């Protein structure tokens, strides 16, 4: 039998051993990299049907 | 192995970080495009003055 006082401290060291505090800082990073895109794709739309017209 | 892809990481991030500024050399010649608005066209389209 696998030992329970062992298979506590296996699954509370995988609690430890996440990147959660590390992917939600790169999913930041790539949503704020796809607003600077929108940010400058609202300024295309605006200049193009400036010039549409 | 892994001593062979943080050096892999280090051309990937100055290769992301080279064209941050190529991005925005674009993004600033674009702004004098973006200077006049869809009417100070309209407003240039009048020969006025």
């Amino acid at each position: 039998a696998q030992g329970l006082q062992p298979q506590i401290s296996s699954k509370k060291k995988l609690m430890d051993d996440n990147n959660l505090s590390t992917t939600i800082k790169d999913l930041q990073s790539k949503i704020d990299e796809k607003n600077k895109e929108i940010d400058q794709f609202q300024k295309d739309y605006n200049k193009y049907v400036g010039l549409a017209f | 192995q892994k001593t062979e892809l943080q050096s892999d990481i280090d051309p990937k991030t100055e290769k992301r970080n080279k064209l941050d500024a190529d991005r925005e050399k674009i993004i600033e010649s674009q702004d004098v495009i973006r200077q006049n608005n869809i009417a100070d066209m309209f407003k240039d389209f009048i020969p006025s003055a």
